[PDB]
């Protein structure tokens, strides 16, 4: 919310070689060309490969770095005010239905030697593995809000992942496939109809937390997780610790800027930079779950 | 995360047929652990492996590695940090 944080199409050149320097150190070479044109944060957000070309970047691994934080970036700047669990069930039950239609559609084709062949197209695994995806982030979600039917989704997902590794007939791995597809659903729909319907809708929001430290460099007093997929979430507080006192850091919630500064596609170790810089306390931007 | 040299080892482990013909591209395009995970049959064609053939092989271990690591991720989901 703007209130909160300006957005990041917003962004000068500045503001946006300013977030590069916490990327990975691989990538610095680069800020110098983002400099020299001038990028703002309105182009950074669509940068193109031709664009990332332009600005030295040929090693597409340096590319994929690239847009892997500034995904990053666009989730926090359009996903955050408008994801909740609806729409997580949503692409949930969608990436499902998209199987199965996949799955009864080539069974149909002329082509068809699912029930010779065990070679498993590549196209399967990219949807096995985009579907529990979906599920992973509808149980992230969960987790943050109001433990059986928890364990159900994972032992789903894992009977695909075993599905696809079994030295199978396609006719047989997209027969189990298909049912645990339709299952998973319906348990999403049991999540969905389990839901209180003011927080089913609701979704996050940006918040802003003054901390003040008592010693020179104390610690704030909070443990932090940096998942593989970028993010930096705040996994719980220690007892008489400023973070504690404030009562307003909880397990869950994720570091969005610290001292102003967005730190989303950030390497912990310059995270940890930022969060060490000043002694005397430390502003943060949270991103806080509805509940 | 593995690092840049891992993959080229994973590559000769998993895709022996390609690394003799393409081990270059990996190292050009500084393919790291995270990069690898994000590759496609378009941006494979982009590092210069210009036969859909070859690409399809490669796809199918970088698939069945993201696979893979999903167990693991979702065993985790079942049973590192900082502290300041």
């Amino acid at each position: 919310m703007a209130l909160i944080m300006e957005p990041v199409s917003k962004w000068s050149p500045s503001q946006v070689v300013d977030w590069m320097k916490g990327l990975d150190d691989c990538l610095q070479q680069y800020i110098k060309n983002f400099e020299r044109e001038k990028i703002s944060g309105d182009q950074l957000l669509r940068i193109t490969h031709q664009e990332l070309e332009d600005l030295g970047v040929s090693r597409i691994g340096h590319q994929e770095l690239i847009l892997e934080a500034v995904d990053l970036l666009c989730a926090l700047n359009y996903g955050l005010e408008t994801e909740n669990l609806k729409t997580l069930s949503h692409k949930l039950n969608a990436s499902a239905k998209n199987l199965q239609n996949f799955i009864t559609g080539r069974r149909r084709s002329g082509h068809y030697d699912g029930r010779t062949s065990r070679k498993l197209p590549n196209d399967f695994l990219t949807s096995v593995v985009d579907l529990i995806g979906a599920a992973k982030s509808l149980l992230a979600w969960l987790d943050r809000s109001p433990s059986v039917t928890r364990n159900n989704v994972i032992q789903l997902c894992l009977e695909l992942t075993t599905i696809v590794q079994q030295d199978c007939t396609v006719y047989e791995t997209e027969n189990k496939i298909l049912h645990v597809c339709k299952t998973l659903s319906g348990v999403c729909d049991h999540i969905i109809s389990l839901s209180s319907d003011p927080l089913v809708s609701q979704s996050a929001h940006l918040e802003v937390i003054q901390l003040a430290n008592i010693k020179p460099s104390e610690g704030l007093g909070m443990y932090i997780k940096s998942t593989y997929d970028g993010l930096h979430v705040i996994t719980g507080t220690t007892e008489n610790s400023p973070a504690d006192r404030c009562k307003k850091i909880h397990a869950g919630d994720e570091v969005i800027q610290v001292n102003h500064q967005t730190v989303v596609g950030w390497q912990l170790k310059n995270l940890v930079n930022a969060l060490r810089e000043d002694p005397s306390g430390v502003i943060l931007t949270l991103k806080k779950r509805p509940q | 995360g593995s690092t840049q040299q891992d993959v080229c080892k994973w590559l000769k482990k998993h895709c022996p047929n390609q690394y003799q013909l393409y081990s270059e591209s990996f190292k050009q395009h500084d393919i790291t652990g995270r990069a690898l995970l994000r590759l496609t049959d378009k941006k494979l064609e982009r590092m210069g492996i210009a036969q859909e053939n070859q690409r399809q092989h490669i796809l199918q271990q970088v698939l069945q590695l993201k696979v893979r690591e999903e167990v693991r991720n979702l065993q985790l989901l079942t049973q590192n940090l900082y502290f300041q």
